[PDB]
């Protein structure tokens, strides 16, 4: 019924390997560009 | 036409300072004035505040807005207090208000 | 659509920033996220949470009600 | 060199680089591009997949079960379409969420082309899941089609019309194939629209209130933002391709073909749980099929209804109240949905079915006049 099962689970173990490396490091890329923002200061100076 | 105090308007009161608090508004050093939907009645009575209120609205929105992006609020005792809370806006929209209903009502006749 | 230079007035406020290669990307990403994540989920619970529950509990005495009705159930035909 | 003087780039410059974005909008403004690229994906593997189906009668079941075993990498094709419409409704769902949550359906016009876009998709969907010929396949495509037939009058000529016939035979699954390759084209077309009409205003954000005075570039932010999104999109896609192929989908559609004989339990596929739900609710047929349509067509209807002083629902405790109580009443029409119609089931099922309507028509729009009084306002 299910031939590939077997190739599929090889896959997908490449599939969570491969996640668990470019999530972290996708993640990491997107908060260095957002830093700039994260960390700004506002202040008020009205007349 | 006037005397009554209430312990049930203190209630009343009491309710409504408990749903400000609960809104969270205040938190974000908002005003309830600045949360207010931007429809036309609104931008117009926008246009017409004074250069101190209109800049200190904006002022305030941008600390807000900054504070949603971190997700964080300000500490404790910057919160806005409820009674401390100037309805800065009403009067203008009111106005607005008042003037568009009666352009309307001219429109009728 | 709408274009920096065109989208609205503001006077007098001053924003400080730093370039990324100069501050890290995740200072206290527990120290200080964790309490943030505690606060944000106790400031929300009340109002996510009982209408769940609230599917929850029939879920479970709805389905209880099929079983001991239908199946489970032939009870007494006594004779 | 310069990405606004020419003619093309500008587009593009004006829709992903230089648009002003709000500061603050957040993991729910994510799912537009999401939809965008579970769009592009049912495009790309729908397109190969159509390199080796066929839609005859005799060997659709057939030439499927070709792509699983003998072509290949068709498997892998063939779940990635599968279970990527799931995602589409996925998104599809908390998109439209995020839009009531926040209010973003003031923005008429782009909602409004979103609602044209959900029928779409549904429509879409719906003669997807008839092509492999199996038993759901042929019995929901039975008792979808078979909704028509309770419009007064024309009802029947209706069915009879768009079967090609006097029963889904032969004529309707040809005919679906070809509806089916050409609708995401035309969903694509009113996406462009649904964008356009979006760039007018920008996008809105948690709070309700403009962001005009804390704009960002699209580009750096949302650029990034949306790359870790779409990865996000892909782990929970390749999770159920790779080691859940069938957990959504109904073992009945891996047994031919049978005019003959309904299944015992026919189970919808997921995303139309809670729709059947109220359809199945009221005994009648007019009536349920009436229910069913109001059921997704009162999304246009929800802008009348605002009446809060605030856009969003971020200040707004009892509103969102009464909004999770709307989602855990979704999700008890979906777990409704999947069940036999009997005892316990119907009478949930009919309670559910007003307190939906009765919320959205009745609940939501006292709940904003109270905060508003509350307020002073
Ligand atoms: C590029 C346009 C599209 C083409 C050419 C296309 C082609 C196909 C073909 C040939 C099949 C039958 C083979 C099979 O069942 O695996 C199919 C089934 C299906 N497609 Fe599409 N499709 C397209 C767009 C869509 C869209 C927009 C959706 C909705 C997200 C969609 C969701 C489905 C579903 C649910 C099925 C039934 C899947 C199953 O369980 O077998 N596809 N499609
Ligand atoms: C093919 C289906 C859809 C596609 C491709 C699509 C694409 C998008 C994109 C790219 C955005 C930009 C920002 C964001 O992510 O929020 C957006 C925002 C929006 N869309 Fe859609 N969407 C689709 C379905 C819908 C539906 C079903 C509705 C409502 C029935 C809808 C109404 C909106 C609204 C109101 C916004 C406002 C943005 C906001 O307020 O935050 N769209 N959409
Ligand atoms: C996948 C599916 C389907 C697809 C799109 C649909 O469109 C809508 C989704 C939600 C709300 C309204 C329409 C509805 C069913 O197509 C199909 O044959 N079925 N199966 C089915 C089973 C029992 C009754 C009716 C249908 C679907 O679930």
């Amino acid at each position: 019924a299910e031939p590939e099962h077997d190739h599929r689970k090889r896959m997908g173990l490449k599939m969570l390997l491969m996640m668990g490396l470019l999530l972290p490091l996708v993640y990491a890329m997107k908060r260095h560009k957002w830093s700039v923002l994260k960390s700004r200061k506002l202040a008020y100076r009205p007349p | 036409g006037r005397p009554a105090v209430s312990a049930s308007s203190r209630w009343l009161e009491g309710i409504r300072k408990w749903y400000y608090n609960a809104a969270g508004f205040n938190k974000l050093g908002l005003m309830r004035d600045d949360t207010i939907h931007e429809n036309d009645d609104v931008k117009e009575a926008i246009r017409r505040l004074p250069e101190n209120l209109y800049d200190d609205r904006v002022f305030r929105i941008k600390r807000a807005l900054d504070l949603s992006m971190r997700q964080q609020i300000l500490p404790k005792e910057q919160w806005t207090k409820y009674e401390e809370d100037k309805s800065y806006l009403e009067p203008y929209l009111k106005e607005v208000i008042r003037e568009r209903k009666e352009r309307e009502e001219w429109a009728k006749k | 659509g709408r274009q920096f230079g065109h989208l609205t007035r503001v006077r007098h406020v001053i924003t400080y920033s730093l370039s990324p290669f100069e501050q890290r990307a995740f200072p206290h990403y527990f120290s200080k996220g964790i309490p943030n994540v505690l606060r944000r989920t106790r400031a929300c619970i009340l109002r996510v949470a009982p209408p769940f529950v609230a599917f929850y509990l029939v879920y479970t005495w709805g389905t209880q009600e099929f079983e001991k009705s239908k199946r489970k159930n032939p009870a007494a035909y006594e004779n | 060199n310069i990405r606004k003087s020419h003619p093309l780039m500008k587009i593009v410059n004006n829709a992903f680089i230089d648009l002003p974005a709000p500061s603050n909008i957040s993991s729910w403004w994510n799912f537009g591009s999401l939809l965008g690229i579970c769009l592009i994906l049912q495009i790309l593997t729908g397109l190969f997949l159509a390199m080796h189906y066929t839609s005859d009668t005799t060997t659709a079941f057939s030439s499927v079960t070709h792509i699983c075993r003998d072509v290949n990498y068709g498997w892998i094709i063939r779940y990635m379409h599968a279970n990527g419409a799931s995602m589409f409704f996925i998104c599809l769902y908390m998109h439209v969420g995020r839009g009531l949550y926040y209010g973003s359906y003031t923005f008429l016009e782009t909602w409004n082309i979103g609602v044209i876009l959900l029928l779409t998709v549904m429509a879409t969907a719906f003669m997807g899941y008839v092509l492999p010929w199996g038993q759901m396949s042929f019995w929901g495509a039975t008792v979808i089609t078979n909704l028509l037939s309770a419009i007064p009058y024309i009802g029947t000529n209706l069915v009879e019309w768009i079967w090609g016939g006097f029963s889904v035979d032969k004529a309707t699954l040809t005919r679906f194939f070809a509806f089916h390759f050409i609708l995401p084209f035309i969903i694509m077309a009113i996406a462009m629209v649904h964008l356009l009409f979006l760039h007018e205003t920008g996008s809105n954000n948690p709070t309700g209130i403009s962001s005009d005075v804390d704009k960002i570039p699209f580009h750096p932010y949302y650029t990034i933002k949306d790359i870790l999104g779409a990865l996000l999109l892909i782990l929970a896609l390749m999770l159920l391709v790779l080691f859940a192929p069938d957990l959504l989908g109904d073992p009945d559609n891996y047994t031919p073909a049978n005019p003959l004989n309904t299944p015992p339990h026919i189970k919808p596929e997921w995303y139309f749980l809670f729709a059947y739900a109220i359809l199945r609710s009221i005994p009648n047929k007019l009536g349920g099929v009436l229910a069913l349509a109001f059921s997704i067509l009162i999304l246009a209807l929800i802008p009348l209804l605002h009446t809060s002083k605030q856009r969003s629902m971020m200040f707004r405790p009892l509103s969102q109240c009464l909004f999770w109580a709307l989602v855990a009443d979704l999700l008890t029409l979906t777990w409704i949905g999947g069940q036999p119609v009997e005892h316990p089931y119907i009478t949930i099922g009919q309670l559910a079915s007003v307190l939906y309507f009765l919320l959205i028509l009745v609940l939501m729009p006292t709940a904003g006049t109270i905060e508003n009084k509350l307020l002073k306002w």
